[PDB]
């Protein structure tokens, strides 16, 4: 009825600040694995060449 | 022999029940010491060498409920 009741209620302000950071440090990796892809594509003067080969050109 | 008595607690008994019916912090221990053994980090015991603190804040409670309030007249230990 007192004694660990006041115990608890000493925890609460500590762990509610680990927890923030937690969720925090969560949402930081979230971000941090982000990371714009570009991709390459055949280029088409390539194509435009083995167009003219193929015209026996 | 039995001897059927009460003790002198009762009106603190009362206070306790009227002022823990809620939940309160406490930041302030007569020995506090009970709470931290180990002054170096990373040493650590596998004896259960908290087990101590409850009978210690309970004894601490009793004794003060008891020895402070005995200051007043005619108050009975
Ligand atoms: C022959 C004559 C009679 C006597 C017979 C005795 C027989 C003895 C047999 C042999 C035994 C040998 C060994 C003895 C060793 C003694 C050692 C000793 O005393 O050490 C000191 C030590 C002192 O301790 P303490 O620090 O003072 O704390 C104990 C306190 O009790 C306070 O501690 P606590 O507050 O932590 O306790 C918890 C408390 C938590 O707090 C509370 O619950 C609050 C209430 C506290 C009550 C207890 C305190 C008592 C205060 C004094 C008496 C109050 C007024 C009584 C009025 C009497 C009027 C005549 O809860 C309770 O007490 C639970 C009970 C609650 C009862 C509520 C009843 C409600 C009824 C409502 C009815 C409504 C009807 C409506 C109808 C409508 C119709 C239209 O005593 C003890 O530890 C207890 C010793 C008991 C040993 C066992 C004895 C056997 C049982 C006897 C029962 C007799 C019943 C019949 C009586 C009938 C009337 C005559
Ligand atoms: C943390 C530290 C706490 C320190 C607290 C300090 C309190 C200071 C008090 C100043 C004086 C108070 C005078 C009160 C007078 C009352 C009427 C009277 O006649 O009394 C005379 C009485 C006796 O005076 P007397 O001995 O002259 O009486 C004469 C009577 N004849 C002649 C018949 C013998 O005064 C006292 O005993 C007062 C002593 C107080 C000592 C301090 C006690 C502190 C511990 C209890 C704290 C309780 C807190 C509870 C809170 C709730 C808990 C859940």
């Amino acid at each position: 009825d007192i004694m660990v009741p006041s115990f608890v209620y000493n925890k609460l302000p500590v762990i509610h600040f680990l927890q923030e950071k937690r969720a925090e440090q969560k949402l930081r990796r979230v971000l941090d694995e982000t990371y714009t892809e570009w991709t390459e594509e055949l280029d088409q003067a390539h194509v435009t060449d083995a167009i003219t080969r193929s015209l026996n050109i | 022999m039995f001897l059927f008595f009460f003790c002198d607690l009762f009106w603190l008994r009362l206070l306790l029940c009227m002022y823990y019916c809620v939940w309160s912090r406490l930041c302030f221990i007569v020995y506090f010491n009970c709470l931290m053994l180990i002054f170096d980090f990373l040493l650590f015991c596998l004896f259960d060498l908290y087990l101590f603190v409850g009978l210690c804040l309970f004894l601490l409670l009793w004794f003060m409920l008891f020895n402070l309030y005995s200051l007043i007249l005619y108050y009975c230990i």
